[PDB]
């Protein structure tokens, strides 16, 4: 459902 | 009708007051169905729709965790962006992101998105090809390379074309009775006196759902769209929406003006005028 | 960047004394996201208030709704008092049964 966000 | 799954995630640093506040809110077409806020008593992903109670204790744990994971991640992000912009460690800043996917009625993928912002302004965003990035300023230009070098783009695409479009269908099925419904807009006009023998006519449209609706004022067949005034459609607190559009017309000459309501639940556009 | 909220107040159904309804205070177009919102009844703050339907625009400005169950009366007065870093004074908006 929700994504695994990455680092900036 | 197409459909979508949108996630609004927000992170906000608050120096001197503790760790940032992380929040996630999800929607399947205009109805909020899930959310997480690091400031709750017990931060746990939780439902915002009955149909979401149809989910095993498991689902709610995987989400609550991958949520707490993102929390740390944006928490590092916020500090990272501080170096990128040579900003003071003392100021409070925000990172907004919206990711999700749209589909067609066949259940197939239509569009996929994910875009970041920072303190209200564009940061970086995944182009429509789902392969390249468009960076706003050169700071975001760096994150662009990190991800190019880490194949983050194809990592995401796997997510959009896969997990995203799939649970969208699941959701759309768990609560189709709530999401695939159509509540028709009930309407009416209000009248208000004014200086210089002028009159403000307002056209209200209530209890409708999908949020998408059109309102116009017409005189002898031409829409006065320019000399009109309205408010961005809004939630009414029970899962339906409402909107109003007004127009100033000369006193005594108002029955020459009509309102036109265009909605999904209206086979025939509504047409109304004032009722003295 | 900074953007002042736009406090709209309204009910679910056209108001009729003695008939249950929902009162809504939609607060929109604001940045930064830190904002404080109370609903008032006769100048008093209402306890059972729900916050929901948060979102952003293509513009990145925040939108959040606060609603609550209630039963209009003729005398009763409802309002939404908002506090945000872009106003040096709390802006209150009142409920207009006749809007």
């Amino acid at each position: 459902a929700v994504y695994n966000f990455a680092t900036m | 009708g197409p459909h979508s799954l949108r996630y609004f995630v927000t992170a906000v640093s608050r120096p001197g007051l503790g760790e940032p506040r992380y929040m996630e809110v999800g929607y399947v077409d205009d109805t909020e169905f899930v959310r997480f806020d690091s400031d709750a008593e017990n931060p746990r992903y939780e439902p915002r729709a009955r149909w979401m109670e149809q989910e095993g204790p498991e689902y709610w744990e995987r989400e609550t965790q991958k949520a707490k994971g993102n929390e740390q991640s944006f928490r590092v992000d916020l500090r990272t962006l501080l170096g990128y912009y040579n900003q003071s460690k003392g100021g409070s800043h925000t990172i907004q992101v919206i990711s999700g996917c749209e589909v067609g009625s066949d259940g197939r993928l239509l569009r996929g998105y994910q875009q970041y912002a920072y303190d209200g302004c564009d940061y970086i965003a995944l182009n429509e090809d789902l392969k390249t990035w468009t960076a706003a300023d050169m700071a975001a230009l760096i994150t662009k390379h990190k991800w190019e070098q880490a194949g983050e783009a194809e990592r995401l695409r796997a997510y959009l074309e896969g997990t995203c479009v799939e649970w969208l269908r699941r959701y759309l099925k768990n609560g189709n009775a709530t999401l695939l419904r159509t509540d028709s807009p009930k309407a009416h006009v209000t009248h208000h006196s004014r200086p210089e023998d002028k009159v403000t006519l307002r056209c209200w449209a209530l209890g409708f759902y999908p949020a998408d609706i059109t309102l116009t004022w017409q005189l002898n067949g031409e829409e006065l769209i320019q000399d009109m005034e309205l408010v961005e459609t809004r939630p009414a607190g029970d899962g339906t929406f409402q909107k109003w559009a007004s127009v100033v017309v000369p006193l005594g000459k108002e029955q020459y003006y009509t309102c036109h309501v265009y909605h999904q639940g209206l086979p025939e556009p509504l047409t109304l005028r004032w009722e003295p | 960047i900074q953007k002042t909220p736009q406090i709209q107040v309204y009910s679910r159904h056209p108001p009729e004394n003695g008939k249950p309804n929902i009162l809504n205070c939609y607060v929109t177009q604001f940045h930064p996201p830190h904002i404080e919102i109370q609903m008032l009844k006769n100048g008093k703050k209402i306890p059972k208030v729900e916050m929901s339907d948060m979102s952003f625009s293509k513009d990145w400005s925040f939108y959040i709704l606060a609603h609550t169950e209630f039963t209009p009366t003729e005398t009763d007065t409802y309002a939404c008092r908002v506090k945000h870093d872009s106003m040096a004074e709390p802006k209150t908006v009142y409920w207009d049964r006749d809007m």
